[PDB]
C-alpha cells in the first residue's frame, strides 16, 4: 500500500517517455500526405500510423529494462504489439463528443468513415470506436495509462519471443508498479485494475482483426504502394 | 524485411 523508490522511478521514467514521444501539439501532422475526403485517406493514415510506429519504439527503448533484451526479442515484442499500442496511445485524441481522434483542425480530425476509406471495415472500426469509448469511461491517470502501454508492449505471449522469462519478470514488475498505483488513488483496486487487463485481451481481437485487413490491403498492388516502408517491415509477414 | 528495423543500434 506504498510504492518504493524504484517503483516510483518507474512511473517516473514512464510517463517522461510518453511525454518525449507524444507530442500533443501535433504540428508533424502537415508533413504527412495530405487528407481526401477508392481509399483516398489510404496515403495520409499509412503516414500516419508510420510516423507513430516511430513514436512507439522510441517509448519502447526508454522501458527500464526493454533495450537489455535481445535486438531479436525486442523486434518480435515490437512487431506483435505495435498497432495495439497505436490504439492504447490514440485514446488521448479521441473524444466522446464527436466519437472521433482530434488531431487540432478538422482536417486531421478522423471519423470511421474516414478509415473506411483506408481499406478497413466495420467489423475492426465499430469494436475499435467500442474499445476506444469504454477505455475513455475508465478516465485513467496518465500514470495507469502509460503502464498499460508498457504492459502490452512487454507481454511474454508473443510469436517469436525467446528469452521468455525475462520478459515475463519484466512484466510482472510493471503490473506490481501498477497494482500498487491503483490501490493508493483510487478506493478499492481490483476491480479497475481487471478492466485493464480486459483491455489488453480486447486489443489482441482488434489486432487478430486488423491484421487480416491489413493482409487483403498489402496484396493489392494500388493500395500497397500507399503505404510505407516501415508500416511494411512492422505489419508484414517477414521474419 | 527487417532492415529498417535493425535504426531497434
Ligand atoms: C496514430 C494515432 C492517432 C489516431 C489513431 C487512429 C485514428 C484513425 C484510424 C486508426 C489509425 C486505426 C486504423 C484502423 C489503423 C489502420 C492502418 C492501416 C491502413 C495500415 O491498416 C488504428 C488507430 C486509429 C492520432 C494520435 O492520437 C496519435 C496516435 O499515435
Amino acid at each position: 500500500h506504498m510504492l518504493s523508490d524504484e517503483q516510483m522511478q518507474i512511473i517516473n521514467s514512464l510517463v517522461e517517455a510518453h511525454h518525449k514521444t507524444y507530442d500533443d501539439s501535433y504540428s508533424d501532422f502537415v508533413r504527412f500526405r495530405p487528407p481526401v475526403r477508392r481509399l483516398s485517406m489510404l496515403p495520409h493514415l499509412a503516414d500516419l500510423v508510420s510516423y507513430s510506429i516511430q513514436k512507439v519504439i522510441g517509448f519502447a527503448k526508454m522501458i527500464p529494462g526493454f533495450r537489455d533484451l535481445t535486438a531479436e526479442d525486442q523486434i518480435a515484442l515490437l512487431k506483435s504489439s505495435a498497432i495495439e499500442i497505436i490504439m492504447l496511445r490514440s485514446n488521448q485524441s479521441f473524444s466522446l463528443e464527436d466519437m472521433s481522434w482530434s488531431c487540432g483542425g478538422p482536417d486531421f480530425k478522423y471519423c470511421i468513415n474516414d478509415v473506411t476509406k483506408a481499406g478497413h471495415t466495420l467489423e475492426l472500426l465499430e469494436p475499435l470506436v467500442k474499445f476506444q469509448v469504454g477505455l475513455k469511461k475508465l478516465k485513467l491517470h496518465e500514470e495507469e495509462h502509460v503502464l498499460l502501454m508498457a504492459i502490452c508492449l512487454l507481454s511474454p505471449d508473443r510469436p517469436g519471443v525467446q528469452d521468455h522469462v525475462r520478459i515475463e519478470a519484466l512484466q510482472d514488475r510493471l503490473c506490481d508498479v501498477l497494482q500498487a498505483y491503483i490501490r493508493i488513488q483510487h478506493p478499492g483496486g481490483r476491480l479497475l485494475y481487471a478492466k485493464m487487463i480486459q483491455k489488453l485481451a480486447d486489443l489482441r481481437s482488434l489486432n487478430e482483426e486488423h491484421s487480416k485487413q491489413y493482409r487483403s490491403l498489402s496484396f493489392q498492388p494500388e493500395h500497397s504502394m500507399q503505404l510505407t516502408p516501415l508500416v511494411l517491415e512492422v505489419f508484414g509477414s517477414e521474419v | 524485411r527487417h532492415k529498417i528495423l535493425x535504426x531497434x543500434q
